[PDB]
């Protein structure tokens, strides 16, 4: 139709944005026509008129005829009761609340859902904020898409500056900035959600359960959209120090761990990147004050992670003495200060919190049984989520992985001596007291690196292109003599860094000799464990065997040269070892891993390989 | 739609009546 | 104010809409969900500028920009007692409101209105530049200026 209401206007507009995002430009002329009709909507993100007494007393005094804009309607004793109910639950003005209910009668959605008329008003109200805010994310997302025409990419850019951020275009030109409205906007969502649980829990302590669940889902989605919009706005260098201080204070006043903190994490990450790192407001003098300001907290792990990130990002200034001025300043004292601060942050559990957040972010309802118990053998002391149905999006995960990989690169290219001293400390601690379990800082860091580099071959290739870079340097340095946990973490990292065939072949060529880990030692340990079981076993040995089996299966499924070599290698004879191990007394996990390795090796085979496999199976089963 | 007609106007520099 | 909003007297609520308008309480009138006030305005919108402005506010906040551009344009072309400068504001608003999408209305219908408002706004600015200059001109007799102000400070004239 052409005369669509507010709800139908936003729903139709959303479909158009998806078309342009999915490589469908058949609605260019129709898209521009909608932004002009909803100009007043994009200006204010979310604002509910306060409940006024003039309309409350007037609505109930003469509930006979209602006049909204140009049209006229008649109020009856039944409809009038729904207006007061909707206005009370949401604390919305009677005039605005009535318009929402009128839209339901016209569209006639009461029969499509079979719910009370007053309840539909709550859903219709939440739908407006959903599309009104969700559509904004698509505009900025399409404005940053590099796989589209440069002309179209710029059209949505300037439009967002004026429609969303209220900044006029360059060819023209009391008002309030966007951030202060966004901060107050998100605040209303929190206060509205808090009062919702208090009132809902009171009456609960019905047919509206699903409606309350849908409203909570819409609220969390709107909060995520507002967080993404704030992140995008900050990415354009449109912030200041006051907003940063306010955000830091809000974080310090954080009470409970929930999805909102995970959504705000990237906001603080971008803040530190713009201010802390030398990729933004490059005011060296200003950075000194922020350092002392950051370096009250109701949750020490948050402050530890914040300080660690700030140090990692701000240690890039003190690399050379030619791109900036470093006169009349001592270096060793500041280096020792940053080192002790990072050590304290580690002891407080910064990497632990980062790993817990990364794990809770990608929480999947179902997981492949081929990777059970992987990366779940640590000591997690951080409380988990309440398990409520709040699934995450994809852009948020992408941004989180990008920020994590950036932090990893920064920490590897800025603080190598820190990692060296930490590894030496862990080694000497495990040596002087083997009965005790030393800290898992390095293992947690490697697991975080693995989580960051997952399904992103464009970034994983960086570890193979330049073998003389810092990334390859750390990769080859982390393969020397170490304990079982570090070897297992490195094997898991290698397995997760094989999303394609090229990376698998690169890892295969780098693992074998051309000291670092080699297939020779792996097979020697396999044969040793086989002879020991066949003439007990510790959890570390089982974990190492499972990691080796998973890595072999991944390499065989991804690479071809390894599959063709190991299958007929005379010096390895992996099949015999895995069979002698499976026929022994061991848990079912090792047998399952061996079976999956066999499957991977036999994913692509020929007549000779089939004959050999059948011969071995018959010989070992007869 | 413009139509110039210098012929019959109203003297802009003389009062009315 | 409870007793007021709890009434079902319709002539009363009409008299109160008029009274809110009089006192200037755009605060409380724009905050009424009801269509009853919209319908009341739709009958007297094309009767008075102040009422039309209220009607257009209700449309815009409901993303019905094209309908407001229609009310504003007709008001600028009308023979109501409206000053030229007020007719420049009406056209300028209509031009903006017709340049943005309004759902349920064809791109062709939007552009044709945005084009009519753009042309009439161009003529209106010319007329305003003339009237201002003529009134201020030292070489124009006072007797003529009053006559110029009568014929140019009103509906928009042909080029």
């Amino acid at each position: 139709m052409t005369d669509l209401r507010k709800l139908e206007a936003l729903q139709a507009l959303h479909a158009e944005l998806v078309a342009v995002r999915q490589h469908r430009f058949e609605g260019l002329q129709v898209l521009e026509t909608l932004l002009e009709e909803q100009t007043d909507a994009f200006k204010a993100l979310i604002a509910k008129p306060a409940r006024d007494t003039k309309d409350r007393e007037a609505l109930g005094k003469e509930p006979k005829k209602l006049k909204i804009g140009e049209e006229e309607y008649s109020l009856n004793e039944d409809f009038v009761n729904d207006c007061l109910k909707l206005a009370d639950e949401l604390d919305l003005n009677e005039k605005e609340s009535a318009r929402i209910l009128i839209d339901c009668d016209a569209e006639g959605d009461v029969e499509t859902q079979s719910r009370p008329l007053w309840e539909c008003g709550v859903i219709r109200f939440h739908q407006e904020r959903k599309y009104l805010l969700d559509c904004m994310r698509l505009i900025l997302e399409i404005a940053a898409d590099e796989d589209i025409d440069a002309g179209l990419q710029e059209s949505f850019g300037v439009a967002a500056e004026d429609k969303i951020f209220g900044i006029p275009p360059p060819w023209e030109r009391q008002v309030k900035k966007f951030i202060p409205r966004c901060m107050e906007a998100m605040k209303g969502v929190r206060s509205m959600l808090q009062c919702m649980a208090d009132k809902a829990n009171a009456r609960n302590m019905l047919d509206n359960q699903e409606t309350l669940d849908f409203s909570r889902l819409s609220l969390v989605e709107q909060h995520e959209c507002l967080a993404s919009i704030l992140h995008a706005a900050v990415q354009r260098h449109h912030a200041t120090i006051a907003d940063f201080q306010d955000f830091i204070k809000i974080l310090r006043k954080w009470d409970k761990y929930d999805h909102f903190l995970i959504h705000l994490i990237p906001v603080l990450a971008a803040y530190i990147t713009e201010f802390g790192s030398p990729e933004g407001m490059g005011d060296l003098q200003q950075a000194r004050r922020l350092n002392d300001f950051i370096c009250s907290w109701a949750l020490p792990v948050l402050g530890a992670a914040v300080r660690a990130w700030w140090i990692a990002e701000h240690n890039g200034f003190y690399l050379d003495d030619t791109v900036q001025d470093l006169r009349g300043i001592n270096l060793d004292e500041e280096d020792e200060q940053r080192t002790k601060q990072f050590l304290d942050a580690l002891k407080e559990g910064a990497f632990d919190f980062i790993l817990s957040v990364a794990a809770d972010c990608k929480a999947q309802e179902w997981q492949d049984p081929s990777q059970l118990g992987a990366r779940q053998w640590l000591q997690r002391k951080i409380p988990s989520l309440p398990s409520e149905p709040f699934p995450f999006s994809h852009f948020l995960q992408h941004s989180l992985m990008v920020h994590l990989e950036g932090f990893v690169d920064a920490t590897i290219s800025n603080l190598p001596d820190v990692l060296r001293k930490l590894r030496t400390e862990e080694d000497e601690q495990r040596q002087l007291r083997p009965n005790h379990e030393q800290d898992m800082d390095l293992e947690r860091f490697l697991i975080i690196i693995s989580y960051a580099y997952e399904g992103r071959p464009d970034a994983a290739m960086s570890f193979w292109e330049d073998p003389d870079s810092n990334l390859a340097g750390f990769l080859q340095w982390a393969s020397r003599r170490a304990s079982t946990p570090l070897v297992s973490a490195f094997c898991e990292m290698l397995r997760c860094l094989a999303d394609n065939e090229e990376c698998a072949t690169a890892a295969h060529n780098f693992l074998l000799d051309e000291q670092s880990l080699t297939w020779s030692q792996i097979f020697k340990e396999l044969e040793y464990f086989t002879t020991k079981v066949c003439s007990e076993i510790e959890p570390e040995s089982a974990l190492m065997l499972e990691c080796y089996l998973r890595l072999i299966a991944k390499l065989a499924t991804e690479s071809e040269i390894a599959r063709k070599r190991l299958i007929m290698d005379e010096d390895f004879n992996l099949v015999d070892t895995i069979l002698k191990l499976s026929v022994g007394v061991i848990p079912h996990r090792l047998r399952a891993c061996i079976f999956y390795v066999l499957k991977a090796l036999m994913i692509r085979k020929t007549h000779e390989e089939l004959d050999a496999m059948w011969r071995w199976v018959e010989a070992w089963m007869t | 739609k413009l139509v110039i007609n210098k012929d019959m106007r109203t003297d802009l520099f003389s009062p009315p009546n | 104010y409870n007793v007021v909003n709890d009434s079902s007297d319709e002539v009363f609520h009409f008299d109160m809409y008029e009274w809110y308008i009089e006192k200037g309480w755009t605060d409380r009138i724009l905050s009424i969900d009801s269509p009853h006030v919209i319908t009341y305005l739709q009958r007297l919108a094309e009767t008075d500028f102040r009422h039309a402005e209220l009607l257009c506010r209700f449309y815009t906040t409901r993303s019905r920009f094209f309908e407001a551009a229609q009310v504003q344009t007709n008001l600028a072309k009308s023979d109501l007692n409206i000053s030229l400068k007020d007719r420049i504001i009406l056209l300028s608003r209509a031009k903006g409101n017709a340049s943005v999408n309004t759902i349920g209305i064809s791109r062709q219908q939007q552009q044709q209105l945005n084009h009519e408002a753009s042309e009439l706004l161009e003529i209106a600015h010319i007329q305003d530049d003339l009237l201002e200059r003529l009134v201020a001109d030292p070489r124009i007799p006072e007797e003529r200026k009053a006559e110029i102000e009568e014929f140019l400070d009103g509906p928009i004239r042909t080029l």
